[PDB]
């Protein structure tokens, strides 16, 4: 409670200037990817999406 | 006989192309895990 009460002191006011820093903060950033890591998760979306079909199609 | 001991020698050739297939799988596993 004391939690979801100590928000309470109203929405400070914007600035456009940070907002779009910090977003820019998020743009290019480096490619640093790692193939094996993203080629797994990509077999098991796969699987996930094979088990699903069959689940529910049941042939 | 002359012509099968000319196979033969092939043969062993095939033992080598074994081998060499064996290093390039072990070479794009490789290739897999870096990148």
């Amino acid at each position: 409670e004391l939690l979801c009460i100590m928000r309470l002191w109203g929405h400070p006011m914007l600035t456009a200037s940070q907002a779009a820093g910090k977003v820019r903060e998020s743009m290019c950033a480096g490619k640093v990817l790692d193939f094996p890591t993203i080629m797994k998760t990509l077999a098991f979306f796969h699987t996930i999406l094979i088990n699903g079909y069959r689940r529910k199609h049941h042939g | 006989e002359t012509k099968v001991d000319r196979i033969l020698s092939s043969q062993s050739l095939i033992q080598t192309i074994k081998n060499d297939i064996v290093g390039l799988k072990a070479g794009m596993a490789t290739l897999e895990g870096m990148i």
